[PDB]
RNA sequence: GCUCGUAUCAGUUUUAUGAGGUAAAGCGAAUGAUUAGAGGUUCCGGGGUCGAAAUGACCUUGACCUAUUCUCAAACUUUAAAUAUGUAAGAAGUCCUUGUUACUUAAUUGAACGUGGACAUUUGAAUGAAGAGCUUUUAGUGGGCCAUUUUUGGUAAGCAG
RNA sequence: GAGAACAGAAAUCUCCAGUAGAACAAAAGGGUAAAAGCCCCCUUGAUUUUGAUUUUCAGUGUGAAUACAAACCAUGAAAGU
RNA sequence: GGUUGCGGCCAUAUCUACCAGAAAGCACCGUUUCCCGUCCGAUCAACUGUAGUUAAGCUGGUAAGAGCCUGACCGAGUAGUGUAGUGGGUGACCAUACGCGAAACUCAGGUGCUGCAAUCU
RNA sequence: CGCGGGGUGGAGCAGCCCGGUAGCUCGUCGGGCUAGGAACCCGAAGGUCGUCGGUUCAAAUCCGGCCCCCGCAACCA
């Protein structure tokens, strides 16, 4: 009985929103997200869109029209290792490390680089960008987590806290970081400063090593070929942190070829529709053949 | 006894639509109102904050005032013999534009240009919009068309 | 062809409907507790039927769901007690099978006056990699045709594994 | 001894007679209903302006 | 004792039919609205005479019923039973209403007057409009005289006009009688248990082939 | 009477732009009614062979699946008029480096109000305007009734609404 | 709909279909699907001050409601509410 | 042109059934020390991107496909309707005059378009 | 003619209100030692509920379509 879908059923159906219905957007949480006050009347508001992919981490700076969505700016996970972060691109750390860049890539990009320096010595405690006296406020964004779950220690607060400490005043509490206890409401400094610095990975990494050597050669295969160790992926994660706040300024690549030849050999591939002429054309070869029976 | 509450003989005219439920898409939110703009007012359903009266489904009104969600209305209602002042607190999701200023804007900026025009060369703009006149004389040709002529056809019952 | 489609159990529930609640159920979730190594959980009455001697949300069932080699092994026992013969009747339209079983004491469980004798019903789901597409939160998809579970294949490969047997009708 | 009970009739002559003459509008209408944010803000503004006009002219 | 049908001859009230707000109301005094070989195919039956409205006004239930055995007597007793195939095509939905009362001297001591005077159902009438059919008669040709005598000897029991119009459709359906014969002697029609399936042409092919062999198989 | 003097107008059209759910229509479209006719096992009814064994298997009345266009709805509806109805058709208008602000903005970003600057003899559809606008004060009235059209109760009424 | 001991029309469990045909204190009508339904976590904004507004309207009152202002709070990561 | 993140309009986008998908991306996928959440690492959380696969998702193509959208002198100037007569008809109702004017039906065509950013033989 | 009671074994009353559906009185034969009887209660049959759609809590009593006086109905003319 699965199979019951009249004609009036189809012609009733009230078809979603087209991301809704690719289980993309949230909408209820999209309006109060884009929502401005009217008093404020052209004024944008910026979401800090946070989402995570398999192997990839995507920050982007986004401000809303009528014609649609427009990007500020936008930090991948995968362009970290220009700045010197290969493994883990899509870990809490690598969260950080992108949430600094793209807060770095906005300030230089509107000139609040200088006032707002951000957190350098980061330790793991809570703390928001407090504006200057006399002088320009903070950039302030919102963050967007779409359809991410809003638990503590995620990798979408480990992007907001990247951010924050950028330099973006972005409003957040400090209950759904790594360190949080649930028992007692306070902040373990030092275990969200080690999530920060990769100290979550290194941990694994030497409690693999001294338990389960075959697990250790299987996973981590990338950390021993290139000798990495425990005590150093904290310099790598701290040098891409200074790194970045050195040069954020977001070179692209060169795509190794043009529009034009993507656009060939990919048009020349796919498959191409068929004409209404030829469409006729096959239904009278089977009225021909089907019916007439040869 | 008779009933006269505030949704009174709203049944059809708060209905959403057909085919056309649920939330309410973002433009209404991104669209920015100031003050002096010429809105319509036709109130969503869905949206039971700030409904206006259904007096007000379908008048257009001027915003007198932007607040943080809502837009102040002023339209002059009929009471009596008289037209009052009526100043409205509403939602923008029941808040629409009136194109019926914005086709009197694009045609005072043609006619700006056709001024300009006019000052730079003279040729006679005739700026004023006129009513549809009387068709004037042409001429029709049968060569290929020829008059068919019809006649009023008998009556037969078809059923 | 046949990369990663070869089917796998996704879960094994193994269900108790007492009657009613109290004493009789609390043995109920304490043998399918050791049965399965884990807590249970209970299910309550829906709606009210004096028939039945259950009220709205009384308590009437308890009923525990396993994964993996655990989930395996539960199935296997159980089967033990069919002695490997099962019926085209109990496999279903969508791909999933299930038996139940009475005197829970056959499956290897030894006897105790308080908790007395328990049937069971041992469902299993069958399914391929890949139903994370149904299950998971963010760009929800449904199974294509080809990747769906059915009754033929289903029976299929319980009498290819376990070379087991499964009746006429 | 029942009556009528109600009627619209001659109701419209009635409001004719002197009656729908549109409401007089006046530039600069009356502020009343604003935000008071923005009222307040209007008031420094125009202090404000007030005082540099006449620093332009005095 | 009913009241006479020239107190609800006219169309003067909205339709009133049996709801969820009235829900007590008299049954119909007409329930079979098919009489003959009411089995027959299409082919079987290919005139068609029609007893159509000439006026705006309500028919009852008691006169559709009286009418209907009228005509169904005459044509099974003058040609047969399977000879002809009826069709009542009005239903009486809409329910008259009564103020009922006391009927003796000093009926004033209970009426209380028109105080309160709305109706109770007592009937069920149906409304019919200028040229809407009232009765189908689908026979053979040879049949024509028969089905429009007991048509006319049916238009006594009716209130007001109606006219006897010979078809110039096949049977109960809407082609014309050439039209239909074109179709039929191609593989357009089908026959369906008492009427007649179409074929379009839309829909998939695989089912118009399953369908339909003799137009495909040309 | 007052302030003014042909407009700080109009029981009208036009043009542009909204709103509506009535008339109609529809029901092989939702809901609720509603008349007929194909095949399937009697687990998902009853009436019967191959009887001291099912679901090898078939006929009737009926129940559900289909594909069907017989008829309908003041308190049903996808669609949807006509007539009525809101707004606009300028000088209090259109456009410009923004001067002020304790509002707002990441931000001389906006918001509102402004100075200054470019624009009449065609100042931006029609028709009329028989002066326009504005007060003050007070009479009588506050039983109504009839006609066309829409319409409710009632068999109806020179009935009631 | 298909399936699983007792278990059947109705008990608990599992998949599929499912535009809401459910539910939302009550009448009815509107409205609502990653919610306005069900479940869980936290909570008291059902708080303070005095105005403006809509409906009935005489543009009186009453009742109800609407959008802010200035506070003080709740919730949430936050936008917000 | 492909893909993704965020979208605008919200079916030309939906639904059913079969096919194809290079690259990259997306994905499925592997693991359970930590943060975290469950009867159940199934979801959710974390980690690896390593062990593998385009099977599925996703994208596209196909279908005298259902639905949807657009158009028509298609039906139809029909139904209805404003205005008029000391028009017809016992009446019910109807015709005409000056205007406005459908819905169903039939046929035809179509089956997402597009913005910001990143990225790919 | 006023929503007022059911058309329940041959007759008059339960059961209608909580779900495997013959509950009291008449007759036919036994019960039972009787000496016949009179009487006693125990069993067999006797109601398939005036009757159409059911939405199946197996509904036809707790959905709906037609006759019967009653717990009684006036008001001043």
């Amino acid at each position: 009985q699965k199979d019951a879908k009249s004609s009036a059923y189809s012609s009733r159906f009230q078809t979603p929103f087209r991301r809704r219905r690719e289980g993309k957007t949230d909408y209820y949480q999209r309006k109060r997200l884009v929502t401005q006050h009217k008093a404020k009347y052209n004024t944008p508001k910026y979401r800090l869109v946070v989402r995570f992919t398999n192997k990839d981490i995507i920050c982007q700076i986004i401000s809303s029209t009528i014609t649609g969505d427009v990007v500020l700016a936008a930090a991948y996970s995968h362009e970290l290792p220009r700045y010197g972060i290969t493994h883990g691109l899509t870990n809490w750390a690598a969260a950080y490390a992108t949430g600094l860049l793209i807060a770095r890539r906005t300030l230089q990009k509107l000139g609040l680089d200088e006032t707002y320096k951000g957190v350098e010595e980061v330790e793991g405690e809570y703390e928001l960008t407090e504006a200057v006296e006399d002088g320009p406020r903070p950039f302030k964004v919102f963050l967007d987590i779409g359809l991410q779950r809003t638990t503590t220690g995620a990798r979408v607060f480990g992007a907001l806290k990247g951010a924050s400490d950028g330099g973006l005043y972005v409003p957040h509490s400090e209950n759904r970081f790594p360190g949080w206890d649930f028992e007692t409401e306070e902040i373990d400094p030092e275990l969200l400063r080690s999530y920060i610095f990769g100290g979550h990975v290194s941990q694994y990494m030497e409690e693999l090593a001294d338990d389960d050597e075959e697990r250790f050669s299987e996973l981590f295969k990338g950390y021993l070929a290139d000798d990495i160790d425990a005590d150093s992926l904290e310099d790598i994660y701290t040098s891409a942190h200074e790194a970045i706040r050195a040069d954020p300024a977001f070179k692209p690549t060169e795509k190794k070829f043009t529009k034009e030849q993507y656009a060939a050999e990919s048009k020349k591939y796919r498959q191409t529709k068929l004409s209404k002429e030829e469409r006729a054309a096959r239904v009278a070869a089977k009225i021909a053949a089907l019916a007439g029976q040869q | 006894g008779k009933s006269h509450g505030y949704r009174s003989r709203t049944r059809y005219m708060f209905q959403r639509d057909f085919r056309k439920h649920g939330a309410v898409h973002l433009s209404t939110y991104l669209k920015v109102y100031k003050v002096g703009d010429i809105v319509d007012i036709k109130a969503n359903g869905s949206i039971q904050k700030g409904m206006p009266h259904k007096f007000y489904q379908g008048k257009t009104g001027v915003v007198y005032n932007v607040t943080k969600s809502s837009v102040g209305v002023i339209i002059n209602k009929m009471v009596g013999n008289r037209y009052l002042e009526k100043r409205l607190n509403l939602r923008v999701e029941h808040i629409k534009h009136s194109k019926c200023r914005q086709e009197f804007l694009e045609r005072v900026k043609a006619n700006a240009a056709k001024r300009a025009e006019a000052k730079a060369q003279g040729v006679a703009v005739q700026l004023k919009r006129q009513p549809a006149q009387p068709r004037e004389s042409r001429i029709v040709s049968t060569e290929g068309n020829v008059p068919q002529t019809l006649a009023p056809v008998p009556y037969e019952t078809f059923i | 062809q046949n990369p990663m489609r070869d089917l796998k159990i996704e879960k094994l529930v193994l269900n108790i409907s007492v009657g009613e609640s109290g004493d009789r159920l609390t043995r109920a979730s304490k043998v399918l507790e050791q049965l399965s190594g884990q807590t249970p959980v209970q299910s309550k009455a829906r709606y009210t039927v004096r028939t039945f001697g259950i009220r709205r949300n009384e308590k009437i069932a308890v009923h525990v769901t396993v994964r993996g080699p655990k989930a395996e092994e539960i199935l296997e026992r159980g089967l033990k007690v069919k002695e490997y013969q099962l019926r085209d009747r109990n496999f279903s339209a969508t791909g999933n099978f299930g038996f139940g079983i009475d005197e829970h004491i056959d499956l290897g469980i030894k006897y105790d006056p308080s908790i007395g004798i328990f049937g069971m019903d041992f469902y299993v789901v069958m399914n391929r990699p890949g139903a994370r597409v149904t299950r998971r939160k963010r760009c929800k998809g449904t199974v294509g045709n080809s990747h769906k579970t059915t009754k033929e294949d289903t029976v299929s490969w319980f009498k290819q594994k376990y070379d087991a047997d499964v009746l006429d009708k | 001894a029942k009556s009528k009970n109600h009627t619209a009739h001659n109701q419209t002559r009635k409001a004719h007679r002197n009656g729908i003459k549109k409401p007089k509008t006046y530039k600069y209408p009356s502020l009343k209903g604003v935000d008071p944010k923005f009222r307040r803000n209007h008031k420094h503004a125009l202090h404000g302006t007030a005082k540099a006009l006449a620093a332009a002219k005095k | 004792a009913r009241r006479p049908a020239r107190c609800y001859r006219y169309q003067k009230n909205k339709p009133y039919p049996k709801s969820r707000y009235n829900r007590a109301v008299p049954d119909s005094k007409i329930r079979i609205y098919d009489l003959g070989k009411k089995k027959a195919t299409v082919d079987e039956f290919p005139l068609c005479v029609h007893l159509v409205s000439n006026e705006l006004e309500q028919l009852s239930s008691e006169a559709l019923e009286a009418a209907r055995i009228c005509a169904n007597k005459y044509m099974t007793t003058v040609s047969g039973r399977d000879a002809f195939h009826l069709r009542v095509r009005v239903h009486p939905f809409h329910v008259l209403r009564i103020n009922k009362m006391l009927s003796c001297a000093g009926a004033d001591r209970l009426q209380q007057g028109m105080r309160g005077a709305w109706g109770k159902p007592h009937g069920l009438a149906a409304r019919v409009d200028i040229g809407q059919i009232i009765f189908s008669v689908r026979t053979k040709d040879s049949n024509k005289d028969v089905v429009v005598e007991g048509l006319r000897r049916a238009r006594y029991k009716f209130p007001g006009q109606q006219k006897i119009i010979l078809s110039k459709k096949w049977g109960f359906t809407n082609l014309d009688r050439p039209e239909y014969l074109k179709k039929r002697e191609a593989g357009e029609v089908k026959d369906d248990g008492a009427f007649v399936k179409f074929l379009s042409k839309k829909g998939s092919l695989e089912n118009n082939i399953r369908e339909f062999p003799e137009y495909f198989a040309a």
